[PDB]
C-alpha cells in the first residue's frame, strides 16, 4: 500500500507549486544540451523524476524504501556533480525538504 | 497530546 | 575507510557552529519531560546524534550507508512527528543541509 502514498509524493514533486526549484529534475540531465562533457564520467547512475515515475507505473519498487533510494540518488548526483554554491544545489535541497517531509508523513 | 513540541510559529526564517 | 569520513561528518554536526539548531538532536527525544504523550506510538525507531556517536564507537556501522541511514531516520522522525510550521522542523532541515552536503562530497 505505502506505494500508493509514494504515488502521491511523486505528483506532489511534479506539481506547479514546486516547479520553481523542481524543473532541473523533471527528465534525465541533458549533458549535451547543457554542455557538460564530463557529467557521465562523474555520475555513473543518472536519476530523475521521469525515471522514478516510470518505475512507479511499472511497480518496479518493492517498497517505499526502494522508491526513496532512487529519489535520494537523484539529489545525491546533484550534490556530487555540482559546486556547493551553484543555484542548482540549492534547488535540490529545496526539493529534497519537500520530498523528505511528505515521505516522513507516510503511515509506518 | 497533539502534534508537536510546542514550537508552532517559533523561531526565525522559513519563507 | 569511508567511516573515517562519517566520523568527520559526525563531528561537523556536533560542532558549536551549528549549536543553534542542532540542540534538539543532541540527546534522544525526551517524551516524558516534554509531555509527548503520543511520541513512541508514532516513532517506532527513535534516533539522535548521541546514539549515532555511540553506534559509531561500538563500530555498529560497517559502511557509510548504514551511518547515513541512521542520520536520515533521525531527520525523518522529526518530520513525521512535527507539523510543517514548527521550529524543530526548520532546525532539522538546516542540520540536514550540512549532512547531505558533507555526505555527498565523500571520496570513493
Amino acid at each position: 500500500e505505502q506505494l500508493k502514498h509514494c504515488n502521491g509524493i511523486l505528483k506532489e514533486l511534479l506539481s506547479k507549486k514546486h516547479a520553481a526549484y523542481a524543473w532541473p529534475f523533471y527528465k534525465p540531465v541533458d549533458a549535451s544540451a547543457l554542455g557538460l562533457h564530463d557529467y557521465h564520467d562523474i555520475i555513473k547512475h543518472p536519476m530523475d523524476l521521469s525515471t522514478v515515475k516510470r518505475k512507479m507505473e511499472n511497480r518496479d519498487y518493492r517498497d517505499a524504501q526502494e522508491f526513496a533510494a532512487d529519489v535520494r540518488l537523484m539529489f545525491s548526483n546533484c550534490y556530487k556533480y555540482n559546486p556547493p554554491d551553484h543555484d542548482v544545489v540549492a534547488m535540490a535541497r529545496k526539493l529534497q525538504d519537500v520530498f523528505e517531509f511528505r515521505y516522513a508523513k507516510m503511515p509506518d | 497530546s497533539g502534534r508537536g513540541k510546542g514550537g508552532k510559529g517559533l523561531g526565525k526564517g522559513g519563507a
